[PDB]
């Protein structure tokens, strides 16, 4: 899901600043994996740019001397995706997006992706 | 001095088009070793002989493999597990490529694939797909030559290229039975073997590979070192 946070309301995004662009190799444009990737462990389904404070105050000394030494630029969005865990892998069946309708003028968005996998029968199993 | 080994075909049935079936007899073998040959030949027809099959079949205008299809009665899936099914001859080992181009409301066989030269189908009326509405169907497949069960990777996406754990298994069923020859004082054994194979070979052919693979196997033996 989405929230509206006070910096603003986690916009969605096909791109993530200073992300492994292997990683957002499925990531279709609108920001929502499509259907049929072979998405592995750890990759990216769905990655909102969480508006991060300009922070730089409270950043740790190593995150600024790593982004100092190296030319690693300053960003105030916070690495928030859906990654998928450990195990889960398989092929995408189903992505859904809807959003909010009520009194609130503000519209969190609840994507919600269906990963099937053909299990076999292998040691261990019942 | 008495008598010297025979062996020979006493029958011989074709149930079905995929499916032949095979008895064979031998004559005074010795003690000890119609059980070694026995055995041998078991393993070696159960896990020796090689059969070309389809490996991986690659489609146009579909999403992923439990998709269904607008005019087709049967889904991508459904087609992959009837597609495991065709059998085919072949004796060159390497890949081939494989393509299937058929209109609509027609019912799809297996008489409608196109092969490469040195591949032919043995049956001809396996069902791999059911057609009701105009659409054109066209559906690339690989055909590949190994031995035994092999397991495949999910790569080489494309469109949609999915791959088939496809079952290199030419012989069904394998069964044997030693008897007795009542020779007097020396003891000699009548050996029956029973070859049930899917048509892609056929007994005194998949006997014949069957011997001879294992004949490759215990071979480094005979040279020094």
């Amino acid at each position: 899901q989405t929230y509206v946070t006070s910096q603003g309301p986690e916009k969605v995004t096909s791109e993530i600043p200073h992300l492994e662009a292997h990683l957002l190799r499925n990531l279709d444009k609108n920001g929502i994996v499509r259907l049929g990737s072979w998405v592995e462990t750890g990759d990216i389904l769905v990655g909102k740019l969480t508006p991060q404070m300009a922070k730089e105050s409270s950043y740790a000394p190593e995150d600024r001397l790593l982004r100092a030494i190296l030319g690693i630029q300053v960003s105030t969005s916070k690495e928030t995706c859906l990654k998928l865990p450990i195990g889960g892998r398989g092929r995408v069946i189903d992505v859904r997006w809807i959003q909010k309708k009520g009194g609130s003028s503000y519209n969190p968005e609840t994507i919600h992706v269906y990963i099937s996998q053909k299990r076999e029968i292998k040691v261990g199993d019942k | 001095s008495t008598q010297t080994l025979q062996w020979k075909c006493v029958e011989s049935r074709t149930d079905s088009k995929c499916l032949h079936y095979g008895r064979f007899i031998l004559s005074p073998l010795m003690k000890g070793q119609a059980d070694t040959i026995g055995i041998a030949m078991r393993r070696a027809l159960l896990g020796e002989i090689e059969g070309t099959c389809i490996t991986r079949a690659k489609s146009e205008k579909i999403p992923h493999e439990y998709s269904t299809i607008l005019g087709i009665q049967e889904s991508v899936h459904e087609i992959l597990m009837n597609l495991k099914e065709i059998v085919l001859r072949s004796n060159l080992y390497g890949t081939c490529e494989a393509s299937i181009c058929v209109r609509g409301p027609r019912g799809v066989t297996a008489q409608d694939i196109i092969l490469p030269p040195y591949v032919e189908i043995v049956d001809n009326t396996q069902h791999i797909a059911s057609l009701t509405e105009p659409i054109d169907l066209c559906i690339g497949l690989q055909l590949e030559r190994n031995r035994g069960y092999h397991i495949k990777a999910p790569n080489n996406f494309q469109d949609g290229s999915f791959p088939i754990d496809a079952l290199f298994m030419p012989v069904r069923n394998v069964n044997h039975s030693i008897h007795s020859y009542g020779n007097g004082n020396e003891k000699q054994e009548i050996l029956f073997l029973e070859i049930w194979t899917n048509g892609s070979l056929t007994p005194k052919e998949a006997l014949y590979e069957a011997s001879r693979n294992l004949i490759d196997l215990l071979i480094p033996f005979l040279h020094a070192e």
